[PDB]
């Protein structure tokens, strides 16, 4: 309803991960294939990690529909940028640090 | 003599002058049209959908 010509497509993958591609296009050109868009979604979290190779002129329009499509109300970016994906995966979630001191 | 009054009215349009002006070939003129009332009309549509909403 905001663009017009735009292709979305899903991929549902354990660890509770949804992979979205996106081609972007508007009322007066066809989508282009050449520089999509990628989205790593995880369900019932507050956190969504993005491929940064277009969306700077569709970053609002993307911001909300992640925020109404996941039923939440305020958005923002952190200033944390990374060619690695895993390494972002441990530190949002601060999971990196898996030693506990015990007797059993 | 059509040959003859052709080169004529060429040589009298050489003659003639007018102020500037600009335009392409000849054979593009149809489908051009046809892209362009296509165009307008995808466009006014999807204004009409945008403003609507």
């Amino acid at each position: 309803r905001a663009l017009k010509n735009v292709t979305v497509s899903f991929r549902e993958t354990e660890e509770n991960a949804v992979w979205i591609r996106i081609a972007w296009g508007t009322q007066y050109t066809k989508p282009n294939q050449y520089k999509p868009t990628y989205v790593v979604y995880y369900s019932q979290t507050p956190y969504a990690f993005t491929s940064s190779s277009m969306l700077r002129r569709n970053t609002p329009l993307l911001g909300q529909a992640l925020t109404i499509a996941s039923k939440h109300h305020q958005i923002v970016k952190m200033d944390l940028r990374s060619r690695y994906l895993d390494s972002l995966k441990a530190i949002v979630f601060k999971q990196y640090n898996q030693t506990f001191e015990t007797h059993n | 003599h059509l040959n003859f009054l052709k080169k004529r009215l060429l040589q009298q349009c050489e003659t003639l002058k007018v102020p500037p002006k600009k335009m392409e070939d000849l054979t593009n003129v149809s489908s051009l049209l046809n892209m362009e009332r296509a165009r307008d009309k995808a466009n006014e549509e999807g204004l009409a959908l945008l403003q609507e909403e």
